[PDB]
């Protein structure tokens, strides 16, 4: 039966007493002006002690309490739960998990669950030992949480064998197990009746299938039950016929953190008073002596909180918040006034937390304590790179070493081969000058239709001007050919997949080594925002990604009128307001570009706002770019402080003042040949390559064909809100994703979209 | 982490009282005003001792004093820079700064709370100082004045003079004399 | 002397023979001909006390 | 708000942001300021071929966070997957 504890308000002073009892001088627990006092995760034991200890008392668990022994105790914080505070009221619930008779004695495993305001806050684990010879078997039982077993249903007999077992029980028997991956999250509940023979064996858990998103969905149940068993058949099966997913991942080499000197208290009364452990063994010599102990043993719990403090200080840099898991094995006993070198290393990772192992030895060099702790990484933010820096062979090394990498690339490379007839791995591995697709046999023709259905839609005044992206591919084409004098790896339709892929692969290796923090925030730069969304939120399959990203590139290549030699009427310029003048601000570059915009009736807009007062990028009409680049050159050699002329003169005054400067430079570029060649400036650099004015208002007509393409590839069911909310920084908005009336409006304001406008307008769709 | 860094940068072991040498009182107060800009009331640092000309002592929480320490670390210059071939005016500030040996933030807002409590305690024991009884001038730490010419409690003054108010050491050593005798702690490292 | 270290050198030549007159002609950076990157007041303001504990040093300000 | 409802909404918001990102400009300066100052990131990690967005966030720190960082005693660490493998994977030399 569950043991209910008592409600417990954490007084400011109960904390003072406890911290000082175990010797934890962390500032998070000391009353400071303009901060609420925090309570040590150690304090959980003070709250739950009575609920927990009660568990070893019943008559069915007959033990000699004077020979009782503490084996271990740990605290686990349930994710999302903030630490204990001075204000909090805490309900405690102690369930006794496993009570088993062993050769040497009786073992009782207890579990506490400290809840606060309805929600559970942290779990406390204690296991105690009554030494002796027990036959109590009728009052013995064991629950264990089996590891997750992964199983790769590859063949047809595989699926047959699984259907053969009566415990394999899925919802729709018609489910196509062929070629899926199953996981088995199992709990096995056992009751003993004899020395080795089980009385009963239950084994239950959900069966799940991997999605393309790599999410896992419930498919059915494991449901086993047996009396007079001898072993667990289900687990044995899964052991031999599967692999065991362990969530811990070692580092390459343990990394030493520190070796610290500790000391046990002069008397034990101080700890006993704060903790409620009035066990005479620790305080009264005649009881200690009656139980045949070396003396008045120090509270094993003290050493727990004492050592923990060391881990807290040196491993978490005294950020109480960071330690979310700690556990402790009481190897041997310690007398008061013993010295304790305890050492701490960084051993591995788990789910973004640092796995930390420690070992405490005494003066006689005997191990007394050993446990581990999980500690949060520093606030992490991931930024995903956009185009421009792609190199041949990029991230191909990682393809050779990491399994995560191979799966990402290979899934993609396959999709590309089978639907467009090229290998993205090849393009990346050896930058090919040219590349022809061949629309060969029945599969050749399948491929070419996927080329033939490439559409670029263009909503122009209500009208939808759609064109084939691949003009030439038709029912009589035998092949198409992509071209590039340099190498196709630097042609965006391939560049984008290559980048997205390299990144998504690299991130999934990091994820596999358990290195990704849970609450990490992420953002991507133009292209990288798809890689970012894919990597952290699994918003789309690996194939859906390379697809979207590949079309995004074909789309860009076609949205601009082109020459015979396929030349562009547009381009991008990378500006540095710093180089023009130390005076030349951001409002100054904005102002200047907006005037040369309105004046010449051409097209210039600021496209990239990258680094304040340092890195900007403008796109648009090549002629307008040649004006701004020259207008700028002038203002520099002229030393024109526009912040100063704005004070001394009027709006219309300085307006006209540069309207004149503009008009003398604008004449010069209009009179230049067909596709003007942008040249360098004092603060202007031409972005060689770019030909589309993207991230301007220019691409406003090519939105709604892509807005359908995206909707056909980013399914509702793969958008898990919490993965994005507060962590995802878009590019349109520069503010963290929130699904609020507030946010929705800002988007409309920056874009004007029907789907949005209705939603803002009738937000009270609240109730289902 | 802080202790680590503060150590490999030849500064002290972070404490509640930092001492900055070869900076104007104005200069020092400038950097502190900057540092304090970014902190909440309860974490702010102030000048505690104006021990002398370009010798000062800032005081507050150790961590926020460490922050001041960083903002300073960039403004200074390597001691053996040899700016002997640089024209005087054009040279860079060379100056010393180190944490002092003390467990508490004396002469700071951190202690104001204990002011009234100490006095209430001083009364509950025999202690008080009547100006009648003091036989020779006892120069006020802030005023430079005599403590005898005092409307209120002399006890209460020297309490608030140690706990909350700065020490304008040169102005409190206004007097003229042939000889000063140092009975205070620390041989030649001491106040004398 | 023209440097703070240079002055300190002279002070040492001074202890050398305490009974011998040494004219420490402290020049500045604002003098004629040969030069110095040194200020005319700082060095003197800074060395004065030590210069003055040697009776054989005849302190002479020059330059400007 | 109902969970399924939140999804449905949050979904279309996400797709909107991505569609129109095409036209609107890239507010990276504002973005960097969100995670640099609002979040106070100590480990900003760049996942890309070379360290471009990194030196971007580095300049930004010198240009604006000069003082903020100092006072608030926050050590920031800027890492590129490209060049800073050791520091990301926690695998050093001796």
């Amino acid at each position: 039966d569950v043991i209910k504890g008592k409600d417990f308000e954490i007084t400011a002073k109960e904390v003072y007493d406890f911290t000082h009892a175990v010797g934890n001088n962390c500032e998070d627990f000391v009353s400071r002006p303009d901060r609420t006092m925090l309570a040590p995760m150690d304090f959980a034991i003070v709250v739950g002690w009575r609920a927990i200890i009660k568990a070893i008392f019943p008559n069915t668990v007959d033990g000699d309490l004077l020979k009782l022994v503490h084996l271990s105790n740990g605290y686990k914080m349930i994710p999302g739960a903030k630490p204990l505070q001075v204000g909090d009221v805490v309900s405690t619930t102690a369930v006794i998990e496993s009570v088993v008779n062993q050769p040497t004695g009786k073992i009782v495993d207890v579990v506490g669950t400290l809840s606060r305001n309805g929600k559970p806050v942290m779990e406390v684990t204690s296991s105690f030992f009554y030494r002796g010879n027990y036959t109590d078997f009728e009052n013995t039982f064991q629950k264990t949480v089996e590891p997750v077993y992964q199983m790769h249903i590859k063949t047809s007999k595989d699926i047959a064998v699984l259907r053969s077992k009566e415990w394999f029980q899925l919802d729709d028997e018609d489910f196509d197990l062929l070629n899926k991956t199953l996981t088995f999250e199992t709990e096995t509940e056992v009751t003993f009746k004899n020395a080795n023979i089980f009385s009963s064996v239950k084994c239950f858990g959900p069966i799940k299938v991997e999605l393309p998103t790599k999410e896992t969905v419930e498919i059915g149940i494991v449901d086993y039950e047996a009396g007079a068993s001898h072993g667990n058949p289900v687990v044995d099966f899964l052991k031999r016929n599967g692999s065991t997913l362990e969530q811990k991942v070692n580092l390459e080499n343990p990394i030493p953190i520190a070796v610290l000197d500790s000391y046990t208290p002069s008397t034990n009364e101080p700890y006993a008073r704060v903790s409620g452990d009035l066990n005479p063994i620790h305080v009264s010599r005649h009881f200690a002596s009656y139980a045949n102990l070396p003396g008045t043993i120090t509270h094993g719990m003290f050493s727990s909180a004492s050592v923990r403090a060391l881990i807290e200080n040196w491993a978490a840099d005294s950020v109480s918040s960071r330690v979310r898991g700690y556990t402790c094995q009481f190897v041997d006993m310690v007398l008061p006034n013993t010295a304790l070198k305890t050492s701490i290393q960084h051993v591995g990772m788990i789910n973004g937390r640092k796995l930390i192992k420690f070992e405490t030895r005494n003066e006689d060099d005997v191990v007394v304590l050993t446990g581990e702790a999980e500690i949060e990484q520093p606030v992490t933010t991931f930024v995903f790179t956009g185009q421009g820096s792609q190199e041949q062979g990029m991230g191909m090394d990682l393809y050779k070493t990491s399994k995560a990498a191979q799966d990402v690339w290979n899934r993609a490379d396959n999709h590309f081969k089978d639907t467009y007839g090229f290998s993205i791995l090849d393009i990346v591995i050896n930058n090919p000058v040219n590349l022809t697709i061949h629309f060969g046999g029945e599969k050749g023709k399948r491929i070419r239709e996927n080329y033939s259905a490439m559409i670029f839609e263009t909503i122009v005044d209500g009208k939808l001007k759609t064109e084939k992206i691949f003009k030439e591919i038709n029912e009589h084409s035998t092949s198409y050919t992509f071209r590039s004098e340099k190498g196709l790896l630097s042609a965006t339709q391939f560049t984008q997949p290559a980048l997205t892929l390299m990144e998504k692969a690299a991130f999934e290796d990091l994820k596999s080594k358990g290195l990704i923090p849970a609450d990490a925030t992420f953002a991507g730069h133009s292209l990288g925002e798809y890689a970012a969304l894919a990597s952290l939120a699994d918003v789309m399959s690996i194939e859906s990604l390379v697809e979207v990203v590949f079309y995004r590139g074909m789309t860009m290549q076609v949205a601009v009128p082109r020459d015979e030699l396929g030349r562009s009427n547009y381009g991008m310029i990378a500006i540095n307001p710093g180089r023009v003048a130390a005076s030349f601000s951001q409002e100054a570059l904005q102002y200047v570009v907006e005037r040369v915009g309105k004046r010449t009736g051409w097209l210039v807009e600021i496209v990239n706002y990258n680094v304040e007062n340092q890195q900007y990028v403008a796109a648009g009409d090549l002629r307008a770019l040649d004006t701004v680049t020259n207008v700028l050159n002038f203002i520099k050699l002229q030393k024109i402080d526009i912040i100063e002329l704005q004070k001394s003169l009027s709006l219309e005054e300085v307006e006209g003042h540069l309207f004149e400067i503009i008009d003398e430079a604008s004449k010069k570029s209009a009179v230049k040949p067909r596709p003007l060649k942008l040249e360098r400036g004092f603060a202007c650099i031409p972005l060689v390559g770019i030909s589309v004015p993207f991230h301007s208002t220019y691409l406003m007509n090519g939105v709604k064909p892509f807005k359908s393409f995206l909707k056909k590839n980013i399914i509702k069911e793969n958008v898990k809100v919490a993965r994005l909310a507060g962590k995802y920084i878009p590019n349109l908005t520069a503010k963290p994703f929130q699904v609020t009336k507030e946010y929705f409006q800002d988007v409309y304001d920056l874009t004007g979209s029907e789907p949005i406008k209705e939603i803002i307008d009738n937000w009270e769709k609240y109730e289902q | 982490s802080i202790l680590e860094d503060s150590l490999e940068n030849n500064e002290g072991v972070p404490s509640p009282m930092l001492s900055i040498s070869n900076l104007t009182q104005e200069q020092v107060q400038d950097y502190v005003n900057k540092t304090n800009s970014h902190l909440p009331a309860g974490k702010q640092v102030e000048i505690s001792l104006v021990n002398g000309a370009k010798n000062l002592v800032v005081s507050g929480p150790p961590q926020s004093l460490y922050g001041l320490n960083l903002t300073l670390r960039k403004a200074k210059a390597p001691s053996g820079l040899d700016q002997s071939r640089i024209p005087f005016s054009e040279r860079k500030l060379k100056f010393s700064n180190r944490f002092l040996p003390v467990a508490s933030p004396f002469h700071s807002h951190l202690l104001v709370p204990a002011s009234d409590l100490i006095n209430k305690d001083l009364v509950k024991n025999n202690v008080s100082f009547n100006a009648k009884d003091i036989q020779i001038p006892v120069y006020d730490t802030f005023d430079g004045s005599d403590l005898r010419v005092l409307s209120g409690s002399i006890s209460e003054r020297i309490v608030d003079c140690i706990i909350r108010l700065p020490v304008k050491w040169e102005t409190t050593t206004q007097f003229k004399a042939t000889h000063i005798l140092d009975f205070g702690p620390g041989g030649a490292s001491g106040l004398g | 002397p023209g440097s703070i270290d240079a002055i300190s050198q002279v002070i040492n030549i001074a202890k050398a023979h305490p009974n011998f007159p040494i004219a420490l002609q402290w020049t500045g950076g604002r003098g004629g001909g040969h030069h110095s990157f040194e200020d005319a007041h700082t060095p003197m303001l800074q060395m004065y006390s030590k210069i003055r504990r040697h009776p054989n040093i005849m302190l002479i300000f020059g330059s400007g | 708000m109902k969970p399924e409802v939140e999804q449905e909404l949050a979904h279309i918001l996400l797709t909107e942001l991505l569609a129109y990102q095409f036209a609107s400009p890239v507010r990276w300066i504002e973005t960097q300021d969100v995670f640099l100052k609002d979040f106070n990131t100590e480990r900003v990690v760049e996942i890309g071929p070379s360290p471009t967005l990194a030196g971007m966030a580095q300049r930004t720190l010198k240009n604006k966070y000069e003082s903020y960082d100092a006072a608030l005693s926050l050590h920031r660490e800027i890492l590129c997957y490209s060049k800073d493998a050791k520091e990301i994977y926690y695998t050093p030399d001796p």
